[PDB]
């Protein structure tokens, strides 16, 4: 897991 | 007729698309430059794809209902659909004149040979070109195009989805909007079995997705190729 960039872009 | 809710949904998706797809392709200058003298088109095309992931996410965020999903499910959905929506949205630049993606200038005009200069083979490229033609042939209205992208993103059957009932309900509202739009606003003969032909494209995209993922895995196992990718591409597609 761990999608820090994807999670940032999502909000 | 189109209900007011269905008219709203279309309005939002049009705007969301206009806000994430720049038809002058102005930002392409910021990419590592294309080289057609190896994998010489990999830097340019990785940057193009990376930029496009960010835009697809921006579009996704504005899909009615998308924000009622958990952040986990938002992630699963974007991760599995990103390549597919990039393929779909790229139809806008695709041209049947020379089977190429024409982004406003010879530098930013991509053909079969440029894609293979990014480490992909005909096993992916030929069905991708075929996909682009069949899709262009549908002559979709902008309203249908943006609706198709949103339905592709909100698919309940993607591996890892937790609240599949909710994903299906969000999608149903989009599917129903699309079907009603076709019947009320798309005049025959163009409208002939148009919905089922759009849904079939979603099937085709699953195959393209699987093949892209296979070659991506092979391309990126090599650390010298991986070095040429972006951090976002590595996070979204893998490794
Ligand atoms: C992107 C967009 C455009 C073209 C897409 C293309 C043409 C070049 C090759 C691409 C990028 C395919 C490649 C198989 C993907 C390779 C990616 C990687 C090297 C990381 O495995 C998928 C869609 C194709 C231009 C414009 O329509 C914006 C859109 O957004």
């Amino acid at each position: 897991k761990n999608h820090p960039m994807l999670m940032n872009l999502l909000k | 007729k189109l209900s007011e809710e269905q008219q709203h949904i279309i309005a939002i998706l049009l705007d969301a698309h206009h806000k994430t797809y720049d038809p002058t392709y102005a930002d392409f200058r910021d990419f590592r430059p294309p080289v057609r003298m190896p994998l010489s088109m990999l830097p340019h095309l990785a940057d193009l794809v990376s930029y496009s992931i960010q835009k697809v996410i921006g579009f996704a965020k504005m899909i009615p209902g998308f924000r009622d999903l958990t952040s986990d499910d938002q992630i699963v959905l974007l991760k599995s659909s990103a390549i597919e929506v990039i393929m779909l949205r790229s139809n806008q630049s695709f041209t049947m004149d020379d089977m190429s993606w024409d982004c406003g200038s010879q530098d930013y005009k991509y053909d079969v040979t440029d894609v293979s200069k990014a480490g992909h083979t005909l096993e992916l490229i030929e069905p991708l070109i075929k996909f682009q033609v069949g899709l262009k042939k549908l002559n979709l209205h902008e309203e249908e195009h943006v609706l198709l992208m949103a339905i592709c993103i909100v698919s309940p059957d993607r591996p890892g989805v937790q609240d599949a009932k909710l994903v299906e309900a969000i999608q149903d509202r989009l599917s129903n909007t699309l079907q009603t739009y076709i019947r009320c606003r798309h005049p025959p003969p163009g409208s002939h079995q148009l919905y089922a032909k759009m849904i079939q494209k979603l099937a085709d995209l699953r195959s393209l997705n699987e093949e892209h993922s296979k070659q991506y895995r092979s391309l990126s196992f090599q650390p010298e190729n991986s070095m040429k990718l972006t951090p976002l591409v590595l996070e979204v597609f893998g490794n």
